[PDB]
């Protein structure tokens, strides 16, 4: 659902971690009483079984209207073009509502500030941050790594409201095998499945 | 032979850190003190902005 | 266009929908909530 990385700036320094996927998190919690109400499914399926009302009508309206244009215009060469625009429209028509899914279903959040991707990327599925369940680290076994690969989820914590109680688990794949120096990633997103 | 000029303080302070990397609506201004371009703590999660877009 | 008709009149019947709900729902304690779905009507439109 969320994948991403991140970095303070220019190739300045390249052995210290930091903040950079904390913006994982980015979002506006200037207003929060006044519920966005994007996150609650039901406002986002109203939006999409209305558009297909307006996709649904749209082609009627366009096929009706390959009546009076597409004998009009050739020989009786017709179901040819007809396919050829007739499919189209019922192309179209898919498009033109696969659009609105993205809209309303998965990329809903994208183009909102005060919801962050993490929230838009599990709340998609009506989960909550509150349903991290886990966290898989690096865990490198350096001073810092596991020191500031640690205080950033308490923020991102701290700052999308995950219940005080509602800890996430530090799983170390890497006592067992090492440090696969690039292949970190997989050994620890194959072990997550 | 300025052209590169090297950065030695970024915009964001250790302490403003974090407090910008998930608030997305952090806007740098002008630093009347420097001229330089910094952040600051006037519009950091600043609910001003973080639904204006 | 013909679309846009459609982004058009969506937000109308939106809007007036904030009417009878925005403050049936709550104090006026008001345009803090208009604002924060109004505001969301105008960027959902347009990103619709």
């Amino acid at each position: 659902a969320m994948a991403a990385t991140a970095t303070d700036k220019i190739g300045r320094s390249v052995p210290a971690p930091g903040k950079g996927i904390l913006t994982t998190a980015r979002e506006h919690h200037s207003s929060v009483k006044y519920a966005s109400p994007n996150l609650n499914m039901k406002y986002r399926k109203r939006q999409l079984v209305t558009r297909e009302a307006q996709i649904k009508d749209w082609v009627e309206n366009e096929l009706e209207a390959l009546k009076l244009e597409a004998e009009e215009i050739p020989s009786e060469d017709q179901n040819e073009f007809l396919l050829e625009r007739t499919r189209e429209i019922h192309n179209e028509a898919e498009s033109q509502l696969r659009a609105a899914q993205q809209q309303w279903g998965n990329d809903f959040y994208k183009r909102d500030p005060r919801i962050a991707p993490l929230r838009g990327a599990l709340a998609t599925y009506g989960l909550t941050i509150d349903d991290l369940g886990v966290a898989s680290f690096h865990g490198t076994s350096t001073k810092a790594n596991d020191k500031n690969e640690s205080a950033t989820i308490n923020e991102m914590m701290k700052h999308l409201g995950r219940s005080e109680g509602n800890p996430v688990i530090g799983v170390f794949q890497k006592f067992l095998t090492g440090h696969p120096k690039g292949a970190a990633g997989a050994w620890m997103m194959n072990g997550a499945l | 032979n300025k052209l590169f000029v090297s950065k030695e303080h970024a915009p964001y302070t250790d302490e403003l850190e974090e407090d910008v990397y998930l608030d997305p609506l952090a806007r740098v201004s002008k630093d009347k003190k420097s001229g330089s371009l910094t952040f600051n703590s006037k519009n950091i999660q600043s609910k001003d902005s973080y639904i204006n877009a």
